[PDB]
């Protein structure tokens, strides 16, 4: 080999409060995405990914080095105008145009919450797929479940959302890195 | 039958989500599913052992 | 047994005893008051003169 | 037999988070019924069933394959205007027309709650019947207990109600299925 | 006799009904009846054993 | 076992039992109602005449 | 015993002791102050020099 | 061990195991996925046919 | 499966920070860091043993 | 011992140790820093490579 290397000699506890040796721990941590104004709110599905713009979740950034995903994902939601709201799942087939029907009419799993008491909504979305694996941004399964939320009376509102990997979640197959920016934008 | 309770008054704090930025410990959120504890094992379908 | 009844924390158990039924007519009877009696539990303290009585 | 069948070979944990092998579990789950406007509110009794329209509870849907029921049933209630309210049982004989009497005057089991603190009312209705079984929508027992709820001052209000089978509950005798619709309504 | 309490302040969250869509675990609601725990056995009056 | 189920405080366990499956078709079968039965637990008190029934 | 008294969580027990009554007149008497004394419990720490005193 | 992890009530412990490290380079290595695996705990119930599955 | 809860209603008080002027016992605050329990040992880098 | 200190729930005890006093002048002395040291408790996990480090 012809190494000059001699192995280190340093204590772990002396300088910083923790140490981590995996990327999963960084992903379990929850981070902000983008503000969702209006009635027809659209949270990302478990297929996740493919955001434009430049602001983006940490999970969404780690997402580009891999190819497969599997497992449930978590959401925190903070409504701007306080008051109760409801959470429900749906699918493209599951929708109706009777114009007297509404989102409760399918009997999916439901979640109620008055935000005046508990401002921070916390919802975990499970993993219902036929296949053991999912290529990221797969379109091979059109009817995968997708989240929806409604106040009754169908009034407009904004939400501060922040996603995280579920404890069940993982990535697999290591593709190489995307080009990426690092510093603050130069000039104006 | 309606016997007196005794016990003790105990202090608390209303903090809705004590630590989500932490990399460890407790989800808190309710899964949208039948059965409170969904799970699957990631380790099985992996392309490699490590 | 109110202390244990509150410490255990469950509504149902409410301190068990078994009464001595009498005057059975047709499989049903009348309990004696003498055996329905339940412990009071401060009296032992007042008679034994525990310190807490004096506030110390 | 002449079977080509060869029995399966597949793991359970690999693809979805749970598995269920009974219809009771689906029925213990609570689902929305219909909005109850006005003062003279009428929740369904333990005889349950026979709703018209098309929106209907999951319990109410499972109801049509059977003939007998038994056991207590549960309710969740969410008032639109917040403020305290009362819950009481009643029966057709039990009612009075003195026009100074009111629902509290019978000494039935009672339940108070201020909704400003606890918005979600939760009440379980027990099983007081002479008979071990009940044919669904039985009319052989006119005086069965029936729920009523009142704000004091007798003001108008709406309620979001959602029922569920009690842990004590079951169905029996398997009649065959009703005709039933499946897809979203075609055309307008 | 009025001895000092010590204990510990402890965090909580106000969520009135944590999971009703779940198929398992805890009713929460108050029965409208004397005796907190009403029950009956369904298994006895059934037309058949299975 | 509702008392223990509430005292232990965890949602999942919900009092274990093992049912006697029958009429297996292809590795799946139908439990007997006789063995799905679970304890009621107030009945023992009413039959044994515990004091709490009388309010004392 | 305030630590145990708070940990056990019930109002009534308040750490038992039995006082030495004297000067009985007619079945009633006066406890000694010497025996009504109750443990303080930080003093042991200050004298034994536990680490927590120094904040570490 | 989520049941115990929630019952014990402390954030840190999160169910211990010891992984089998391999491919050490300089005192650091890569754990096998096979040994990072943790119990799921509903599966035993579904396979053993516990009564709670049927709601009774 | 949805068996009745029994338990007991228990009293509490809403006091957000019971004792910060005290020189002993419990931080309460959330560290702004991955891992809930940061630490380091002060005793090691000291100029002297006492 | 923060885990036990939080689990036990009482403010006072704060994990006991006994320091080695030195340089006594008049019944008072200076503790060694070496013995005031208290366990950190995540380090054992990082060195032993517990599964929770990897999130599984």
């Amino acid at each position: 080999g012809m190494d000059y290397a001699k192995s280190d000699s340093s204590s772990l506890v002396t300088t910083m409060g923790e140490q981590f040796r995996s990327l999963r721990m960084l992903t379990r941590r929850s981070s902000p995405t983008d503000v969702l104004t209006g009635t027809s709110v659209t949270l990302p599905g478990i297929t996740i990914g493919t955001d434009s713009s430049l602001r983006q979740s940490v999970l969404n950034i780690i997402s580009y080095m891999y190819r497969f995903t599997k497992g449930s994902i978590s959401y925190k939601i903070i409504p701007k105008i306080k008051g109760d709201l409801y959470i429900t799942t749906s699918s493209a087939d599951n929708i109706e145009l009777n114009s007297n029907a509404y989102s409760f009419d399918v009997n999916r799993a439901l979640h109620y919450q008055n935000t005046a008491l508990n401002p921070v909504v916390q919802v975990s979305l499970p993993y219902y797929c036929p296949s053991e694996n999912l290529v990221i941004d797969s379109t091979s399964f059109p009817n995968l479940s997708n989240l929806v939320l409604t106040n009754l009376e169908r009034s407009s509102n904004t939400y501060t959302v922040l996603v995280s990997a579920g404890d069940d979640h993982t990535f697999s197959q290591l593709a190489g890195c995307p080009a990426f920016t690092i510093g603050p934008s130069r000039s104006a | 039958s309606k016997d007196r309770d005794l016990s003790k008054v105990s202090p608390y704090e209303n903090i809705p989500a004590k630590g989500f930025t932490h990399g460890v410990g407790f989800d808190y959120g309710v899964p949208l599913s039948l059965f409170p504890d969904n799970a699957i094992d990631p380790t099985i379908a992996n392309p490699e052992s490590i | 047994d109110d202390a244990t009844a509150s410490q255990r924390g469950i509504v149902t158990q409410v301190a068990d005893t078994v009464s001595s039924i009498s005057n059975v007519v047709d499989g049903l009877g009348v309990p004696l008051l003498s055996s329905i009696s339940k412990p009071i539990g401060w009296v032992s303290n007042v008679v034994s003169n525990v310190a807490s009585i004096f506030g110390f």
